[PDB]
């Protein structure tokens, strides 16, 4: 089935992935250079025998997301076992905090991996349109330059040398929850860093596709009349933290209570993954509630590939319309929430997506518990795993090493599923597809 | 009041019939003046320089439009009313007519029927309170069902009591029937009053029925003449 | 040659199909540009300032006329062709269009069938010699007979030899078929030649048939494209 064209393009893709592998070598990294050479050798062999070209698509997207860990695990066989090495590779590789437990160059590369993950997911997300020309590189480059420079300068202001500021900036590009010390922010807390970072957290993760018109000259920014529901949820979050603080009369001083408390609530809630508290001053229900908060994740046109405001909003508001149906079946219902009359075509797939999603959720919970894992620690772990924050706070045994390596592979596939659309893998397994 | 009616079809003729009298001088053009309604001489022969109103109700919008243009440009004929059947033209009514390019001058609410002037009055009163649009038809409704907003649409049969009694007819302040074939409308309204409806608004197409509605139990009548003749006769 | 076609119906689309090529840049507007054909912005978006020809073939004469007016007034678009189906407008074509008010730019003879363009050409050649108009229909032929003079009007069926052979087919210099049956006209023209007719002019309403008529025994073919594309391509 036109194997020459596929072979040459795929080889070029592996070589291209390999080119961006010289990052440790800047810090005087032989295996990474070796990976570039081996893949380049792959591209060269594919390229020279075949000169032909084609012009299925789903195979290409699956294949594109297949390459990311074909050369992310070689330098690790850090002396640790092969399954653990693969798992750790994926842990560093994915934007996840899969801690079970380094060289300066390798650590820099790991943060760099976060940088690579940070930009790759967004470009692919915008790019999905032909199945459902490269000029977007410059505009994304300007916006990205603004984001990175702002973070670095912001760190620099709070009394530190530029290298440390840049190091922290690299660490926060795609937020795993990692820092210099496994304590997310306890080791270093200057108030300016905390306030500035929280501002960064709110602005950075909700919506940039909307502001893509910011690249055009026209100023279309006054757009107040995604916004109303989202602010209601976050403000409600602030009020509940205020109520909890008043009920347990924890801190009398406003700055520590508001900044630390607000910081913890927002950071755990926004799926950032920066956690420095073990929720004792909070009741036990607060970890459970926060975990449910963790389930919400991503805004439309954002890095977070989770449940979104539009989907749940559609279910509840459309559900409200359904409530109206309960009142009378002889009543026509057509309602448009904002900009325009919504079609009944796309909307069924949103909750059919949710239903299938729930089926997947059942598979993940049942499988992870079933493989031999503990009922509760794994239970917290699966909730955390789907979200991609880190290991389960409830009944903490966050660092699992003695868990089944095959289950560890399942954990890798599960977290990857959390980042990716899960279905992409699913279409291959379905009978009659073949 | 000097009136020229272009085209003596059902609409032009019936208009002419309603209107004959002491304070009105009616001239009708049709191919009385025999000629093409938008020709300068035909229009001149109907006395467009002196007339106080046109009414263009020929077979064609393009002739109506041409008549109003020709009359305005050549004789400055005031108050030019024209029938335009094409939604395409009305879609640009602001830019085409209302600019003078084409010189044409012209708690629970419940409406049953989709009248155009009643879409207008209905558009004037839906801001204050929500309006139940109920319409008999399906094909006229399924397009409309997300076409207009600030109004609540429904369907149901007018004669079918199981629909009007269904929805607590005591809980609704008005009954507004836009349906044609008015007699039915007259009787249904009586029936509507019998069921306990508070206010019954009835579509009654001809003005000349004032003597026929005068001794009526029907508590408000509605004629399209009292408005559409008034924009000219005011 | 920069061409805008307003309305992509049967006529607009088929036209578009026949004009795609190297020396022609075709843009089609229909509600490609999605919008109302006579709106200033829709027309602007189709590049009416720069275009070399405008063809208006929408659903309505009044939209075609409005499109040509708007295009001319706002963008000075040269060569404006419009479909006008209403005989009422054509009755005043001199005063309405040919004045630029509405800026639209566009021994025995025997013709069978009636064509509007054919009527025009037949009107160009009936001065030199008498023309036998033969028409299938009865009402149209009779009405046409009262309507027009300087031509001789007959009736008869063309798919039977008892009328054309009756009429002394050797004594007539040409046989012209205006019937809109496409080819029937072609084999009926071959047959027409078979009965001894001297010259057979055939209605052939496609300009993509040029390869199909090219190896023909039929001694002249006639396309409405070669003219109606030429007033723009003049």
């Amino acid at each position: 089935m036109q194997f020459r064209s596929i072979i040459r393009i795929v080889g070029l893709l592996l070589a291209l992935f390999s080119v961006t592998m010289l990052a440790p070598a800047l810090v005087a990294g032989v295996p990474f250079v070796t990976t570039f050479f081996v893949l380049l050798f792959c591209g060269a062999m594919c390229w020279f025998p075949n000169r032909r070209h084609k012009h299925d698509g789903f195979l290409i997207v699956v294949l594109f997301w297949t390459v990311l860990g074909s050369a992310g695990s070689l330098p690790f066989l850090p002396n640790i076992s092969v399954t653990d090495a693969f798992f750790e590779s994926f842990s560093a590789l994915t934007t996840t905090g899969a801690t079970v437990i380094l060289p300066k160059a390798i650590l820099f590369y790991r943060q760099f991996l976060q940088w690579f993950g940070g930009m790759g997911i967004i470009v692919l997300a915008v790019a999905i349109l032909p199945v459902l020309i490269a000029e977007t590189a410059k505009a994304l480059w300007y916006i990205y330059l603004s984001l990175t420079i702002a973070c670095a300068v912001a760190f620099w202001l709070a009394g530190m040398t530029p290298f440390d500021a840049i190091s922290h900036s690299f660490s926060t590009i795609a937020i795993g929850g990692f820092s210099t010390h496994d304590a997310s922010m306890g080791y270093f807390d200057s108030y300016a860093i905390n306030l500035i970072t929280v501002v960064f957290l709110l602005i950075s993760a909700c919506n940039f596709t909307l502001h893509f018109a910011a690249f055009a000259s026209g100023g279309v920014h006054p757009k107040y009349y995604e916004f109303r529901a989202f602010i209601f949820i976050q403000v409600l979050l602030f009020l509940v933290c205020f109520l909890l603080l008043l009920k347990h009369h924890s801190y009398t001083s406003p700055y520590d209570a508001f900044d630390q408390a607000l910081f913890q609530t927002v950071s755990i809630s926004t799926t950032a993954g920066f956690t420095t508290t073990g929720f004792a001053d909070w009741p036990l229900f607060l970890p459970v509630l926060l975990l449910f908060s963790s389930f919400i994740g991503g805004c439309a046109g954002s890095t977070g590939g989770g449940m979104k405001v539009i989907r749940i909003l559609l279910l509840t508001l459309q559900g409200a319309r359904e409530l109206k149906r309960l009142v009378h079946p002889r009543a026509v219902y057509t309602i448009k929430v904002g900009g325009s009359a919504l079609p009944q075509r796309v909307v069924d797939a949103v909750w059919g997506f949710f239903s299938a999603y729930a089926l997947v959720f059942v598979v993940c919970m049942l499988g992870l518990i079933a493989t031999g894992m503990d009922e509760l620690s794994a239970f917290s772990a699966v909730a955390a795993t789907l979200n991609n924050l880190g290991p389960g706070l409830g009944e903490v045994a966050l660092h699992f090493g003695d868990v089944n390596d095959k289950a560890k592979w399942v954990l890798i596939v599960s977290m990857l599923f959390g980042r990716l659309e899960i279905f992409t893998l699913l279409i291959l397994l379905t009978p009659t597809f073949w | 009041m000097k009136i020229i009616i272009l085209g003596a079809g059902q609409v032009g003729g019936t208009l002419a019939e309603n209107l004959v009298g002491e304070n009105n001088d009616i001239t009708i053009v049709d191919n009385v003046v025999n000629g093409h309604a938008s020709h300068p001489d035909v229009l001149h022969e109907a006395g467009a320089q002196d007339a106080d109103m046109l009414v263009a109700v020929t077979n064609t919008d393009e002739t109506n439009m041409a008549a109003c243009q020709v009359a305005f440009t050549l004789f400055n004929t005031p108050n030019r009313v024209a029938r335009i059947r094409s939604p395409e033209y009305l879609a640009e009514k602001e830019a085409l007519f209302k600019s003078g390019a084409i010189p044409v001058d012209h708690r629970r609410i419940m409406i049953v029927g989709g009248g155009n002037i009643g879409a207008s009055l209905a558009k004037r009163l839906e801001q204050t309170y929500s309006v139940k649009l109920i319409e008999r038809d399906y094909q006229r409704a399924e397009k409309l069902s997300e076409q207009l907003e600030n109004t609540i649409v429904f369907c149901g049969d007018a004669a079918d009591q199981e629909l009007l009694t269904e929805e607590n007819i005591d809980q609704v302040d008005v009954f507004i029937a836009l349906t044609n074939e008015d007699e039915t409308n007259i009787m249904s309204a009586m029936l509507a009053k019998r069921m306990g409806a508070k206010k019954v608004m009835v579509l009654i197409q001809r003005g000349a029925y004032v003597d026929l509605v005068q001794g009526g139990v029907i508590d408000v009548a509605i004629s399209p003449q009292q408005a559409t003749i008034s924009a000219l006769l005011t």
